[PDB]
């Protein structure tokens, strides 16, 4: 809804399902994911967004 | 983005157009019945109708 | 385990199935540009609708034990084969022995979805869907049926 | 006919399978990230691959009428399902009242090989459609 | 009563026994000099293991009355013979017929195991062992399946 987030040098890390989804197999249940962003304005760099369990 | 959008029956002129270089996304869009050409794209623009219907 | 299902359906088709699974009010369009328009769960316009139009509705099939399945063939533990119509799987009055069970598709082809004594999950059912039937091989056939009906 | 069958193998699974349907070089992965790689068929490397560990597989079977099944299942036109190991689908003695045989994958799975006196490729599975030309017919306009 | 079997696996049967027969930590050699290294239960190092590469391992077999055996011939009192897979010999019903036990070893050579109602004692298996089958011919082939892996 048109917020602004301002997010520099942050970690999103393991926001998911990354610990339990099986390695190697694209088809299976992804659940999960960090930092979604709608119609929203976000400037944030040097971040680090590792293994979350979706997008 | 119009994923699964039905624009049809349009009076007159085009139903969908898209021109002066512009995108649009029309991935299983409905267009019947319009007025004129049911899907048009002019100069220089791009537009993506996979699933489409034109009749 | 709720699978899709994209399927083409003729008029008549198209009404069975909308009335089926009501509809209050929906417009369907064809293949060839005819469109009926649901209002009500009645149908109040239709255009000009020829033959072998095609119209393309989705719907929901979900597998589950306690729900009726409309057609599965049951292996015992002591290798008899059997088939059941229309009844749901806990029907079945000793699931103990039932080992495996696959669903049919009209097509004769045999889909698992229960082995090891439970339900195969949603993704192994889209393995198997896609694992049943690889070289089927449809009649190719086009006809028209169908040209601008205005004078212009 | 080529029929592609995807399956999960252990290590010993795995490795038996690949000697048997001989593999050069190639690196094959698991579910929890162990890894093995066969290199002029041998075992070169191998990565922790504890126990319960699953290794996805294709396996590609060429079908055909003369050459043996290892393991099919037929449907009569009554009703009566059968199995069968080890036998050729021109062997079964009564063909004439076969009306389906599908091939039982080794992971409960059934996939159709025969329909209806032919091979599954050979049939064409024709659609429905009501028999018309087109109608060619100027109707009035309501606009 | 334990028997010590010495026998030579490939990689998959070695792989397969290790796992069955929990083994914590431990190297494999073999024929050829390759190994494969087993720690926490798990494939760790492989050096080049060839196709047809022999690896020894010795796995004791326990025979016992109360536990299961894979396959062994029963006979009656009356005079019936019948065999029995995976089950333990006090798990037949009526014990009290029985006879004579004798297990199977996969070679069709049956060394008697029960009789007179009481099991036969380490030494006589022994004998039995060596008993059984005197006159085996092994078919002899020898293929090198290897050369030194490096450059030299």
């Amino acid at each position: 809804n048109g917020s602004h987030i301002q997010t520099n040098y942050c970690d999103f890390s393991y926001n998911g399902n990354r610990e339990q989804l099986e390695e190697y197999n694209k088809d299976q249940n992804m659940y999960g994911d960090g930092l979604r962003i709608f119609n929203s304005s976000l400037t944030g760099n040097y971040m680090t967004v590792n293994r979350c369990g979706e997008i | 983005d119009l994923r699964s959008s039905d624009c049809s029956n349009s009076q007159t002129t085009y139903g969908v157009i898209a021109t002066r270089s512009s995108n649009i996304n029309f991935d299983k869009g409905i267009a019947n019945g319009c007025g004129a050409s049911g899907i048009m794209a002019n100069r220089g623009c791009s537009i993506d109708a996979t699933g489409a219907t034109a009749s | 385990l709720i699978i899709k299902h994209q399927m083409k359906l003729h008029l008549n088709e198209l009404v069975d199935w909308a009335w089926r699974n009501g509809v209050t009010s929906e417009k369907f369009h064809s293949n060839n540009g005819s469109y009926v328009i649901f209002d009500h769960s009645a149908v109040v316009e239709t255009y000009i609708i020829n033959k072998n139009d095609l119209f393309n509705v989705t719907e929901e099939i979900e597998i589950t034990l306690d729900k009726p399945i409309d057609y599965f063939l049951e292996k015992d533990m002591y290798g008899n084969y059997r088939e059941h119509f229309g009844i749901a799987i806990n029907d079945l009055l000793f699931l103990n022995t039932t080992v495996n069970i696959w669903l049919v598709n009209d097509d004769n082809s045999h889909i698992l979805i229960y082995k090891d004594g439970k339900l195969i999950d949603e993704y192994m059912y889209h393995q198997f869907e896609y694992e049943a039937n690889q070289n089927k091989h449809i009649y190719p056939n086009n006809k028209a049926s169908g040209t601008y009906p205005h004078k212009t």
